[PDB]
């Protein structure tokens, strides 16, 4: 009948549902997954996110308290020739367009909008690209797959992937985070092996791009605390990521941003005494990454009553080390969840 | 139980002619031996001791080449009973030439044991007539035997075996009857199962197409099974491409429907949906429900096809050649619009309530309003159709009056009450044997032996205790501990079952053994005295025929002939010869009887777990045959089907309620695998719907159907009369409170729902109606009348998170103190301007 074992198989397979606000890293983080387990439009689309990004930073400099000038208003027709094609559908990426965009990405008014990118809605890979294209300023070169991974690619609807770790079948589902798309995360609800909620750590100081209103963490945080009661989510632990654990780490180097600014509640706030940093890891650091994840703890720990645990891990997605060691601590804990049934 | 008793024998004959067989050579084979014996050896002074044997020989043997007669059924109970006093004669005559002091009582004494033993067993005496002609036996023996102590020793021998005999005639007939009654019942659990199999099957039949059905024909998955007696409710729906699906409105069906008997209306709409279903079967397509003034079919979705579009069209035509005949055959100048439409759809069955086998997908809407929109007798086709239509029929652009469609027109008895009531029989027996053996010694005003006494009071100490365990097991006082009850027979396990009744049936033979150190060899009187003892006391272990036979067995013939083959050499020398061949052959009688004997046990008790088995199957089928049933249908109409072929039921009265959602096919995404999961979801929600049914205030309404997005709900119908307790109309309240439930319930469904919302409409309508039932082999009841398409065609024009609610019924409920802002006045297909209410009190600002 061909299927008395098609169903075993299944049952040897592991459903791996990602959620996450947009631009959280589940596209990231899938895309690192294949790479660790397993047609040219790639290139293209990362200009574009560059072709996103020369404008936010642009169009944001007039939207801020300050209106962000230059410190060089000669290339101000840069700016407007930016301006000129701050909407173009399709676009050659003309040479002059990337001599444009360096030239300002060096000026220092546009240093001062960027640095001040927490109020205003913005990718993440934006100075790291706003370099690396410089080298590919031409356009026989094939970016490297680290910038795979840095690619911003906006998830909408379910991307299924598939594949094996050491005789194990796994197959994660790759969905937005955006308000419109949390419609949908329902569809995967039905019996799922494990639920990777990850959450942009360095998204405490901003605001989702629903309402520019809501901070991006705060709202994470409400989203969590609704699927950890979902009447069908009461019954299979959560495993929990911070992404961008890195760029964390640089705002409190900046100590621009304070999270007791944004949440009181680290202010008076103590180091828990089982944190295990990694050698040469700022204390406030490790207390700050230890506080978000207990304020995430908090909503695992005023429900669940031992029927849905957290497990809550840190995470850079740019770093596939990290990525490969977190998940095969994580392979443990699913390979003893999946005979919990 | 007249002729009932008599089928027992009917098939009890059988068995009992092998056990009489096996009597009648235990008989002969004894005449024989004994014969023998007294030729060989000894007694050779006189014939009549072997010829007389030598003629009851014959006259066995003729018996058992006899018993194959045939006017025998009823006879064979004579039979019996003369040939136990041919049995007495022999055996009496055979006795009384006896006092010369060379003969011994235990030799003729013996000979009566056997007698009396193979009459309880097979022989069937009437309990009155066997007991009679026992006592009546052994009174002549032993009175012939008397040609002061030692005849009332011989008289007690009597009467305890006796006592023997009838407990175990007693418990081989009750043995009997009660294992008939049991393969009774049983027979009746198998003949009565197979006809609940056919029942459920004939019901899961008329609710589920063929194909799947005999697909849960298979129980594989014992999911659907669990759904008799857990996050998301279980349910098995795949989705279908290229199929084909017609729906078909009567045209004008209500005006149609204006003044029917609400019971001629029910034949001519089943006579119409059976000439459809004659149809269907022929055309190859699978009729699915009967929506009031329309009704649908598919082609081809379980069961693929490549003319499946032709199938349905055909049918179409079929169906508008029918209706044309039932126009000028009834003489009812209405027809039917009808349309078509080919795709794909997602079908399986959702809810837990009333639930059947249906489809879904856009084209499922697409066809229905195509039909909707397309004209009467002309069939509204699609270009989805039309792509393949393959123009082999009549094609017409039909445009509407107003997306590439078309037209066409042609082309008692327990086992441990047994064992107390053996017990407390040995321990009696075996008491009076010893009450003899200590009254042996009447001469003397206290007896030499003391051991004799001794264990005397022990054993009567340990079989009165047992006694009291029993006895207290069965009246259940629970005077000194239930928990020393259970503890202690916890040890009445089955094996240490069997030890313990060894031991107490053994101690009864080193009781009287108690008397063995003394002299009695000498005396020849006390002599015959012992071996009359002990094989009385030998005889004893059968009663216990709950106890093993290999066991009991080999237990009675080393407890009986050890001490006997020792006292051969303490001894009246030959004398140890005759009594240790009487006392092996009798050793083999009762071993092959106890064997047979225990063999009518463990087949009484295989029948008894068997039938036990067959009575809880039948009872789980009927469980679940029952809940399907009151699945399709409601209750007073099950009652009605039993005594009626067809039902009809008007109701003046009657609210209705539809539940629509308005924001289901926008939620719907088909970008996944038609995005089933979104119908899991709409599952989901009906189940936490039909949870809201079996609500107990809430069992007072009845789910009459869904269709897809659409709850259907009504009441008014299970009340057969108003009672003075309960205000006559006050079920339009508890409906409507229904309303404010359900209402409220998606709500929480939407809490658990993350940045969306489902937001339903729920229109009310209360009044006449009426209701009936499609047809056998395909069941469905439902509803129709005038209240119906309002409520429906009402519901439609409603608004989310509001009540529209019909204005006559909006007065009887302002009146149940409800309150409600006014809507204003809408327009009804065939009922111009409707006066509206909604309930929230202004929900939204205002
Ligand atoms: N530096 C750094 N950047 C990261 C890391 N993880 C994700 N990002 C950045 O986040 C941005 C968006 O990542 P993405 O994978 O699309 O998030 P998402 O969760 O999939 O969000 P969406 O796809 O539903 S819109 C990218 O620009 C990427 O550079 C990280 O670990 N370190
Ligand atoms: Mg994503």
């Amino acid at each position: 009948k061909q299927l008395q074992k098609d169903k075993q198989v299944y049952r040897a397979t592991h459903r791996l549902l990602l959620l996450g606000a947009g631009e959280s890293g589940k596209s990231t983080i899938v895309k690192q997954m294949r790479i660790l387990h397993v047609k040219a439009t790639k290139v293209q689309d990362i200009k574009n996110n560059l072709k996103e990004a020369i404008e936010t930073i642009v169009a944001a400099m007039s939207n801020l308290v300050p209106p962000v000038e230059l410190a060089n208003p000669e290339n101000q027709f840069r700016v407007d020739y930016i301006l000129s094609v701050m909407n173009v559908p399709d676009f050659d990426f003309p040479p002059e367009f990337y001599e444009h965009a360096k030239a300002l990405w060096e000026d220092e008014g546009v240093r001062a909008c960027y640095e001040r990118s927490n109020e205003y809605q913005l990718i993440d890979c934006a100075q790291y690209f706003l370099d690396k294209i410089d080298v590919i300023k031409q356009d026989d070169y094939v970016p490297s797959d680290q910038d795979l991974l840095r690619c911003r690619v906006l998830t909408s609807g379910i991307f299924e992937t598939k594949f094996q770790v050491d005789k194990v079948n796994f197959h994660m589902f790759d969905v937005g985070g955006q308000r419109d798309e949390r419609r949908k995360w329902i569809q995967c609800f039905n019996d799922v092996t494990a639920i990777i909620f990850v959450v942009a750590s360095s998204s405490y100081n901003m605001v989702i791009r629903e309402d520019n209103q809501t901070n991006r963490l705060q709202e994470a945080l409400n989203l969590f605390k609704s699927i950890w009661n979902n009447r069908w989510l009461r019954t299979i632990s959560v495993i929990l990521f911070l992404n961008k654990q890195d760029l964390l780490a640089e705002k409190v180097l900046a100590g621009k941003s304070k999270i007791e600014d944004y949440f009181p509640e680290f202010a008076r706030y103590t180091t828990p005494e089982d944190a295990t940093p990694e050698p040469g890891e700022d204390p406030r650091v490790t207390r700050a990454k230890y506080f978000i994840r207990d304020e995430f703890l908090r909503i695992s720990t005023a429900s669940g009553d031992g029927r849905h645990y957290c497990y809550p891990h840190f995470t850079c997605a740019v770093d596939t080390e990290n990525i490969r060691r977190v998940f095969n601590d994580c392979r443990d804990i699913i390979q003893r969840m999946h005979l919990r049934q | 139980s007249v002729n009932l008793e008599e089928a027992c024998m009917e098939r009890c004959f059988p068995q009992t002619q092998r056990r009489f067989r096996y009597a009648l050579f235990y008989i002969g084979f004894a005449c024989l031996l004994w014969s023998i014996y007294f030729g060989v050896h000894m007694k050779s002074k006189l014939i009549v001791m072997v010829a007389p044997a030598l003629c009851f020989l014959v006259v066995c043997v003729g018996f058992f080449l006899f018993t194959f007669t045939k006017l025998y059924a009823r006879h064979y109970v004579w039979t019996s009973l003369v040939l136990t006093l041919l049995v007495f004669a022999l055996t009496l005559a055979a006795q009384f030439q006896v006092l010369t002091p060379c003969l011994s009582q235990v030799g003729s004494f013996s000979m009566c044991i056997e007698v009396l033993f193979l009459l309880y067993t097979v022989m069937h005496l009437p309990l009155y007539l066997s007991l009679i002609l026992g006592v009546a036996y052994s009174v002549l023996f032993e009175t012939f035997g008397y040609h002061h102590w030692e005849l009332l020793s011989r008289a007690l021998l009597h009467l305890c075996i006796h006592a023997i005999g009838i407990h175990l005639f007693i418990m081989s007939q009750v043995r009997s009857r009660s294992t008939f009654l049991k393969v009774g019942q049983s027979i009746m659990h198998g003949k009565d199962l197979e006809v609940e199999k056919a029942l459920k099957e004939r019901m899961i039949h008329s609710v589920m197409p063929r194909i799947i059905a005999d697909d849960l024909m298979k129980q594989g998955d014992e999911e659907s099974e669990n759904s008799v007696k857990i996050a998301f409710r279980p349910f098995k729906m795949q989705q279908i491409e290229e199929v084909s699906i017609l729906f078909a409105d009567i045209v004008g069906f209500t005006k149609m429907s204006a003044n029917k008997s609400a019971h001629a209306l029910v034949g001519l709409l089943n006579d119409l949906f059976g000439r459809f279903d004659r149809l269907c079967e022929e055309t190859k397509c699978e009729k699915i429900s009967t929506l009031g003034d329309c009704y649908y079919c598919v082609a081809g979705c379980p069961e693929p096809r490549a003319d499946h579009a032709y199938c349905c069209i055909e049918m179409g035509l079929g169906m508008i050649r029918a209706i044309e005949q039932f126009c000028q055959e009834k003489k009812e100048m209405v027809n039917m619009r009808v349309g078509v439409h080919t795709g794909t759809v997602l079908c399986g069955i959702l809810g837990m309530r009333r639930f059947k086998f249906d489809v879904w997908s856009n084209d499922v809407n697409l066809a229905n309003l195509m039909e909707q929109l397309g004209v009467a007798g002309k069939v509204h086709i699609s270009e989805a159709t039309a792509k393949y239509l393959d123009d082999r029929y009549e094609m017409e652009d039909g445009k509407v009056t107003e997306l590439k469609t078309y037209l066409i027109a042609g082309q008692f008895a327990s086992a441990t009450f047994s064992s107390l009531l053996d017990v407390l029989l040995s321990t009696t027996v075996f008491l009076i044997l010893s009450i003899t053996c200590f009254l042996r010694y009447g001469a003397a005003s206290t007896p030499p032996p003391p051991a004799a006494l001794a264990v005397f009071g022990a054993a009567l100490l340990l079989e009165i205790l047992s006694l009291v365990v029993s006895v207290r097991m069965v009246f259940f006082l629970e005077d000194v501990m239930t928990c020393t009850k259970r503890l202690l027979e916890w040890i009445a396990g089955w094996l240490p079952r069997h030890f313990i009744g060894a031991i107490l049936v053994s101690l009864p033979a080193l009781a009287v053994y108690s008397h063995v150190t003394s002299e009695f060899e000498t005396n020849i009187h006390s002599t015959m005295f012992t071996g009359s003892a002990v094989l009385t006391a030998v005889v004893q272990y059968c009663n216990f025929c709950q106890l093993s036979s290999w066991m009991r067995s080999s237990l009675a013939t080393v407890v009986g002939a050890g001490p006997l083959l020792l006292l051969l050499y303490v001894s009246a020398s030959l004398i140890g010869q005759e009594v240790i061949l009487v006392f092996f052959l009798l050793l083999l009688l009762v071993w092959f009887l106890n064997r047979e004997f225990e063999v009518s046990y463990r087949l009484h008790y295989h029948g008894d777990v068997e039938a036990d088995l067959h009575r809880t199957k039948i009872q789980s089928m009927r469980d679940q045959a029952d809940w399907l049933l009151r699945n399709i249908i409601p209750y007073h109409v099950a009652e009605q089907l039993k005594v009626s072929q067809t039902y009809s039921k008007n109701h003046d009265s009657g609210g209705v309620i539809f539940a629509s959602i308005v924001n289901f096919s926008e939620f719907y995404e088909e970008n996944y695998e038609g995005g089933k999961e979104c119908y899991r979801v709409l599952n989901e929600l009906i189940g936490d719907f039909d949870e809201l049914l079996s609500k107990p205030d809430y069992s007072s309404i009845e789910k009459i159907k869904t269709i897809g997005a659409t709850y259907m709900a009504a009441s008014g119908l299970n009340a057969t009369q108003c009672r003075d307790g309960s205000h006559p109309q006050e079920h339009l309240q508890i409906l409507f409170e229904f309303a404010k439930e359900m209402m409220r319930v998606v709500d929480d469904f939407n809490n658990n729902m993350l940045w969306f919302n489902f937001k339903l409409r729920v229109g009310f309508n209360h009044g006449p109606l009426t209701a009936g039932v499609i047809g056998t082999t395909k069941l469905l009841y439902d509803i129709w009348g005038d209240t119906v398409n309002i409520a429906s065609r009402m519901d439609t024009t409603g608004v989310e998170c509001r009540i529209q609610v019909s204005e006559e019924s909006y007065r009887v409920l302002s009146k149940m103190g409800y309150e409600f802002d006014y809507r204003g006045t809408v327009n009804v297909k065939g009922k111009g301007q409707m006066k509206t209410y909604l309930y929230p009190k202004c929900t939204d600002s205002g």
